[PDB]
């Protein structure tokens, strides 16, 4: 059922469907190195990707239904020249007549026009002023439904954001060739990155997507606060879910040192441009391979791992004394030769029992296989302390909200632009 | 029917005043005098301590405007409701009794809001401290008045007043040897902090527990025993009074001679008997505005009103206009720097009074620098970096923030007024208040002089009219001091300096002080025993309430001109004058 799907393959891409879409690639697209199927385009012209169909599967009918979908990643804006700027990334538009989507300030936009000319627009619009956003510089899986004889529905991740008829369109030719590059856009250092681009000659539902979203999510592979793929010996700041404004620190070093959760955050401002809150603040998070076998770097779900913590620039390890007082006993920060038997081994858990994707959340196992149980915080004497508890367990057996069993990783990206 | 009331009244008044000649003046009148002098220092005190406490609370509990205001006019809005209250209360339930109760109010609350950490809290505990003092005036002077023969009276009273003066005395010295110990850090619980403001109100509430615990030791005046028809214990205060004042003499051997005394004819619970008190307060309350007083309760109303809301309005003003002219001498002070550029340099220092404009700093560190009242405008700081900035009145105006940062700053939103910032960071924002909370020091210890001297100031007059009411009289001495504080309302505009105000300020007190006791000693005369305390207590609200929109109006006006406080001052007591000269005269006449 789909007819064009760019996929990465031995250094040049190729697509899934059997049509043969000829592709062409310019000089100075660039390709992640861990996540190679991930497209970059500057703002250039040699920035160009190239696939043409073929004349059998060229929309221009009238009643054709059709859907599109991939994975997008925009960088945060960051002065006042990229307002009122929309600016196209792809195109697939002649004689005035077509598909586009572009991207604006804080907007992402489809648009539909007929050999009348008449245009028709859906928008999705993200807000910069949060404190913390699930869009700047995070990938986004948008998918863009089209029904001639009802509706043109947006999705992103699989929800609903808008819908708007277009019953009164006519007839809507296609280009043979299909864009990728960025088009209108004054900004010259801004670039976006795309992957799995699909398209369908129908009208996807909400089930279809939801599984499209599930299937290409990697829900068997960690992914950090931007939603690339998590990776040991690299410096990682951290982040709890429920409790966002403060960051993880340490206070001394040893047992008798605690790691708490330590605010409120500081925040980066532009005047009217953005008003986020710093993420780089804390101590970071290193993770260290114990018994993964695969030789990538990647870390992958039910992982036994160790993490290691900077303070002072330096590296320290992550155990508890396993008998204590209670349940909710406190983590501490060890120098690396004086961990003995404490608990150090974590085990990395991204998706749940029945394979639904979550968050990372980490889990303290000893040597002989016990858990501790799920990191988070519990507050003592008002103090947010760090500790690994089985009562997160109980609440997931019980099908309960956890409340701090749930940590995201934030590496230092250049998408953010924050001054460490 | 109405005659044969006003006979039995008349024969009550006539033969008390007999057993009070028999009885003689002495030791127990100057006991209780002291007593009820302390129950009087307790108010005194009480309408200072707000005053005394607000630079410090200010900061303490982030004390925002419009509600720096409102404490200020809470002493005064709880004393309006106490002094009707238990003014009402006292000619049903007996003074001593509804004294005891309300100084007892007066004193719980103010310890209350000695801890309290709120200022909704605060609002209400001083607001209920109010009400509990309120009562006080009114029942001490009915109450001491009830034990004096018409010999001398109104000396008698008049020294009544030396405590109220005494009481802040007491609050002026407490402040300055209290507050400015900025240093005590008492800490009982980590979210709660225990200043020296603090301790000042515990301080100040003690005189109210002293009052209490002297008053438990004076019997109830006989003459509410004997309007109520208890015709025993009315008999026994008496013998007690005669009793001691003879063995204080030297006589312990003669007889109280009185055996019978006339009295007046007497003719779900909960609730009923406060239904019941509500209706027979009520019925006092228009019995005093009766035929028989309605004149005389008008020609009050205006004396009260017209005096309360001129001393009120000067007595916040003088302050109010000091402060005023140092501002002014301040800001005249302050340095200008117009245009400076600056390149890569540490910069540590602490300015005072400063406007640097037009700078442009490019990559310049701010470590450990102090800014009191210094305004950075139409300034460039580009690659910047600030740490451990503290900051009182210290804005940023039309300035350009370039990637900087801000590390260990108080430098909230509010001190960047019309800025751009772009690419710049805080880090580490110190504690602060989330709006200006402006910042007092060693200018305290001018303040507490202030108010000291103003007391002093009452001293003079207190005197003079203890040593004269009797032989002048109460509407001569209520005149020729009302019209003494018209002039001196008048000769304000002499005065433009801090020294002048000083000195305008004794002047004003220690003129108008005569005039306060005079109207005490005539309204504690102009009205029957049975109506003197809830008739006393519905005046002494009014002042209250007086005082309040005077206070409001005079603040209103500081600043803006010297014509709008002294024609309101003189205006409103040259009808007090005008109003108290057509009131009846006392003086030589039996207590009824
Ligand atoms: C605001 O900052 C971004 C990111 O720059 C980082 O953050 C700054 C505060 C400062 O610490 C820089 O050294 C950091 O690198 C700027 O956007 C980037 O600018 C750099 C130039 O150094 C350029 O190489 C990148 O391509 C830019 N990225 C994008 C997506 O444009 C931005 O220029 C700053 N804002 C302004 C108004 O200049
Ligand atoms: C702070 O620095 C200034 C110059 O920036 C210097 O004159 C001064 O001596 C310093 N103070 C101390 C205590 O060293
Ligand atoms: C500072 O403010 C004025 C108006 O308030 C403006 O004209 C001026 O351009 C500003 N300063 C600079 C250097 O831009
Ligand atoms: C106790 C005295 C009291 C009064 N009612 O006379 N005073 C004196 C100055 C202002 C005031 O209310």
């Amino acid at each position: 059922t789909s007819i064009l799907s760019i996929v990465y393959k031995k250094d040049d891409l190729i697509d899934l469907s059997r049509y043969g879409a000829k592709i062409n690639i310019g000089d100075r697209v660039y390709y992640d190195s861990i996540d190679k199927n991930q497209i970059k385009l500057i703002n250039l012209e040699s920035s160009t990707i190239e696939v043409i169909l073929k004349n059998a599967i060229v929309y221009n009918s009238m009643y054709e239904n059709f859907s599109t979908s991939f994975w997008i990643k925009i960088p945060k804006y960051f002065s006042k020249i990229n307002l009122n700027n929309e600016y196209t990334i792809i195109n697939c538009i002649e004689n005035n007549s077509g598909w586009k989507v572009s991207l604006n300030y804080g907007e992402i936009i489809w648009t539909l026009q007929d050999n009348k000319q008449n245009i028709q627009r859906v928008v999705f619009k993200y807000s910069q002023m949060v404190n913390i956003s699930d869009y700047i510089n995070r990938w986004i899986f948008v998918t863009i439904t089209n029904n001639r004889l009802t509706k043109s529905k947006i999705y992103i991740n699989g929800r609903l954001i808008d819908q708007k008829p277009i019953s009164n369109l006519g007839n809507i030719h296609a280009s043979n060739k299909i864009m990728f590059k960025l088009d209108g856009c004054r900004d010259p250092r801004r670039y976006i990155m795309i992957k799995y681009f699909n398209l369908f000659d129908k009208e996807l539902n909400e089930k279809e997507i939801k599984d499209l979203y599930d299937s290409q999510s990697n829900s068997g592979i960690l992914k950090d606060f931007w939603g690339n793929y998590l990776q040991y010996d690299k410096p990682y700041y951290m982040l709890n879910l429920f409790d966002p404004n403060k960051y993880v620190d340490v206070n001394n070093i040893g047992i008798r040192g605690y790691m708490y959760l330590k605010g409120p955050r500081g925040s980066v401002v532009t005047t009217n441009i953005y008003l986020n809150s710093t993420l780089y603040e804390g101590t970071k998070f290193i993770i260290k391979k114990y018994a993964s076998g695969n030789e990538d770097n990647i870390v992958r779900n039910n992982d036994r791992v160790y993490i290691n913590v900077v303070v002072k620039n330096k590296e320290y390890r992550l155990a508890t004394n396993a008998s204590q007082a209670g349940v909710e006993k406190i983590l501490s920060a060890l120098e690396i030769p004086d961990v003995g038997n404490l608990s150090q081994v974590v085990v990395m858990k991204s998706k749940d029992d029945q394979g639904i994707r979550n968050k990372c959340k980490m889990n303290l196992q000893d040597n002989n296989g016990n858990d501790i149980g799920f990191i988070g915080f519990h507050l003592y004497d008002n103090i947010a302390k760090l500790v690994a508890s089985n009562w997160y367990n109980r609440q997931v057996g019980k099908a309960s909200r956890t409340f701090g069993c749930s940590w995201e990783f934030i590496p230092v990206d250049d998408g953010w632009g924050e001054s460490s | 029917g109405e005659a044969q009331r006003r006979k039995e009244r008349e024969e009550l008044a006539q033969q008390y005043e007999a057993i009070l000649r028999e009885c003689g003046h002495g030791r127990f009148q100057w006991t209780l005098y002291f007593v009820l002098g302390l129950a009087l220092m307790a108010d005194g005190v009480e309408v200072f301590v707000v005053g005394f406490v607000l630079p410090s609370a200010e900061k303490d509990m982030c004390l925002s405007d419009s509600n720096k205001g409102m404490l200020g006019l809470i002493v005064y809005l709880g004393m309006m409701v106490g002094a009707f209250l238990w003014g009402g209360l006292a000619d049903r339930l007996g003074r001593r009794q509804c004294l005891l109760i309300s100084l007892s109010v007066n004193s719980v609350f103010a310890f209350f809001s000695s801890f309290v950490q709120g200022y909704g809290t605060f609002l209400f505990c001083r607001l209920l401290s109010g009400v509990g003092i309120g009562g006080s005036i009114p029942i001490v002077f009915s109450y001491f008045s009830e034990f004096l023969a018409q010999e001398k009276r109104g000396e008698h009273l008049s020294w009544l007043c030396m405590f109220w003066m005494i009481g802040g005395v007491y609050a002026a010295a407490m402040a300055w040897a209290i507050i400015p110990h900025y240093g005590w850090s008492f800490q009982m619980g980590s979210a709660y902090q225990f200043h020296s403001w603090r301790v000042f109100v515990l301080v100040c509430a003690f005189p109210s527990v002293f009052a209490i615990g002297a008053l438990t030791t004076q019997p109830e005046s006989p003459r509410f025993f004997l309007e109520n028809g208890k015709h025993d214990e009315a008999w026994m205060v008496l013998k007690q009074v005669h009793d001691t004042n003879m063995r204080a003499k030297g006589h312990p051997e003669r007889v109280f001679s009185v055996t019978h005394i006339k009295t007046i004819h007497q003719e779900q619970r909960w609730g009923v008997r406060a239904l019941s008190l509500g209706g027979q307060v009520w019925g006092n309350f228009l019995s005093c505005f009766g035929p028989e007083y309605r004149r005389i309760t008008l020609m009050m109303m205006g004396v009260w009103f017209t005096m309360s809301f001129s001393y009120y309005g000067l007595t916040v003003w003088f302050p109010d206009m000091i402060r005023h002219l140092q501002a002014v001498d301040y800001a005249s002070r302050t340095k200008v720097f117009p245009g400076e550029r600056v390149e890569h340099v540490t910069f540590n220092f602490t300015l005072e009074n400063q406007i640097h404009r037009g700078g442009q700093y490019f990559n310049d560190k701010f470590i450990g620098l102090r800014l009191k009242s210094v305004s950075f405008e139409d300034s460039l700081f580009e690659e910047c970096y600030f740490e451990d900035v503290t900051s009182s009145n210290t804005f940023f105006r039309n300035c350009t923030f370039i990637n900087t940062v801000f590390y260990n700053t108080d430098l909230f939103e509010y001190k960047f007024v019309n800025s751009r910032l772009i690419n710049s960071t805080f880090l580490h924002n110190k504690e602060g208040c989330p709006l200006d909370v402006t910042g007092t020091g060693e200018g305290a210890y001018m303040v507490y002089f202030v108010s000291f001297l103003g007391t002093l100031a009452v001293l003079p007059g207190n005197i003079v009219s203890a040593l004269l009411m009797d032989k002048i009289g109460r509407l001569r001495m209520l005149a020729g001091s009302s019209v003494m504080s018209c002039v001196s309302c008048f000769f304000l505009s002499f005065g433009n300096s801090e020294s002048a105000m000083i000195a305008l300020l004794c002047l004003f007190g220690g003129v108008s002080i005569a005039s306060w006791n005079a109207l005490d000693v005539l309204t504690v005369e102009l009205y029957p025993s049975d109506k003197r305390t809830t008739a006393f207590g519905f005046l002494n609200a009014l002042c209250k309430l007086a005082a309040v929109l005077g206070i409001s109006i005079f603040t209103s006006f500081v600043g803006i001109t010297k014509a709008a406080p002294i024609l309101f001052a003189s205006a409103a007591l040259a009808l007090g004058s005008s109003l108290a000269l057509k009131l009846p005269e006392t003086r030589g006449q039996v207590l009824q």
